[PDB]
């Protein structure tokens, strides 16, 4: 049985709207707690620390403690892609001196596509090599796209792109292959995407 | 703050090494702990002062030595794939921990598994500019083994993170082999315009981590050593 108990997730929030993960611990007698974040392949950062019941705000971050209910709870206002992470929640023990670490909650904020321009385009080598590559971009962000079931085709997941200058973020995934069979028309068929998906020439 | 090195390592099963920890502010409490996929850090020792070191929850395998109240110490002297995982190390004034940057090791039965990356950059559609006067460039990242790779963009000379995104995490490239080597992906999209200037210089960079110069390689193909391979592209109209 966990000491720190978060739902591993994925939690998906659009962006501007209030991400709220929540953290239940065993301890009644823990004393302080802990929102880290954590970027993959990167280190835990403290976003807040709370020792006494009620809120604590710290810019869009607010951390509330209820030692009754036994929960500490994260809110992020005005969510942004740039916050999509892994959340711990860590609590110290009573007498204990290292926190005890929740198995993290993985919050995804998925962008506004204002105008969504669904597409596949094909890509060639730069210099030369025997993958012919696909791109489907420009997908409203509850396109969910799928790994295929076809042997020696690599589906890369959505990801969100921000061109900070031009005030537009927009969703892409890549499928690549080197077999013969292999086409941008039949690439994505593992996923429902949009019909309106353009597919050039 | 918290430093450790090293950052990546790749050990042959029986091998030892050593991760050192270490931080100037003055913190009495250190931490070292590890990461593995669906579960919380796990704590493996922690020290309450100079001289003075203490078990965590998963202590088996590893010694720590607190040599000065700045450094912290942790063993492995006869790696078991098992302790493939992410090291941090953390230290606190009183309660609230600080991380290092983290340590990637994978421990293998056989070095022959390891593999650099071949790096590929793809230019953008054609399709793509004349549909919406922007331009993705992809690169790929193949065949490298562990999962040791950080792959960055640079145009003209400068590390850039705007229009970028990189899978969070690679593919396998065989998700059915327990040792399928990797594939990573990021698409950098500029304006078209941009893109048609041939004065314009994309540069895809991943930085692989394998083994050191000093380790044996008997193998005809070159030695997966740590090093960058890199992909070029220049603008065209
Ligand atoms: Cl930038």
């Amino acid at each position: 049985q966990k000491e720190v108990e978060q739902n591993s997730g994925p939690l998906s929030v659009p962006e501007g709207a209030i991400a709220s993960l929540n953290c239940t611990y065993s301890d009644r007698g823990s004393q302080s707690f802990f929102w880290y974040r954590q970027y993959s392949g990167k280190s835990p950062e403290l976003i807040m620390s709370i020792y006494s019941n009620g809120d604590k705000e710290d810019g869009r971050f607010t951390a509330q403690l209820n030692k009754a209910s036994q929960y500490v709870s994260l809110l992020i206002r005005d969510s942004q892609p740039s916050d999509s992470a892994t959340y711990l929640c860590a609590v110290r023990g009573t007498g204990r001196r290292a926190l005890t670490f929740g198995s993290g909650t993985r919050l995804q904020v998925q962008p506004n596509i204002q105008n969504p321009d669904p597409a596949v385009y094909q890509l060639r080598d730069s210099k030369s090599s025997d993958k012919s590559v696909c791109l489907f971009t420009d997908f409203d962000s509850q396109t969910n796209v799928s790994q295929s079931k076809d042997s020696d085709v690599y589906i890369t997941d959505k990801c969100v792109l921000d061109m900070r200058s031009m005030d537009f973020k927009s969703n892409s995934a890549v499928a690549w292959s080197n077999k013969s069979d292999f086409a941008c028309a039949n690439a994505f068929n593992n996923s429902i995407i949009p019909e309106d998906t353009f597919f050039p020439s | 703050g918290v430093t450790q090195t090293p950052k990546f390592r790749v050990l042959k099963t029986g091998q030892s090494m050593t991760l050192l920890c270490a931080q100037d502010m003055n913190h009495e409490y250190m931490y070292w702990y590890r990461q593995d996929p669906g579960m919380g850090l796990r704590l493996i020792h922690y020290s309450v002062g100079e001289g003075t070191t203490a078990k965590g929850e998963v202590p088996d395998g590893y010694n720590v030595s607190r040599l000065k109240k700045q450094n912290f110490l942790l063993g492995l002297e006869s790696a078991a794939p098992s302790q493939t995982s992410v090291y941090f190390c953390a230290s606190s004034f009183t309660d609230t921990q600080y991380f290092g940057p983290g340590t990637r090791l994978t421990v293998l039965e056989d070095l022959k598994n390891v593999f650099p990356p071949e790096v590929a950059v793809f230019e953008p559609s054609e399709a793509e500019i004349s549909h919406t006067q922007k331009a993705t460039l992809v690169c790929l990242a193949t065949g490298f083994y562990p999962d040791h790779v950080e792959l960055s963009w640079w145009v003209n000379g400068k590390e850039v993170h705007s229009g970028v995104c990189t899978d969070p995490q690679p593919l396998k490239e065989q998700p059915a082999l327990n040792d399928s080597r990797y594939a990573l992906s990021s698409r950098l999209r500029v304006s078209a315009t941009f893109w048609q200037d041939p004065r314009n210089h994309f540069r895809c960079q991943v930085q692989f981590y394998g083994l050191s110069e000093n380790d044996e390689w008997t193998q005809d193909r070159a030695k997966p050593v740590t090093q960058i391979v890199s992909a070029e592209a220049w603008g065209r109209a």
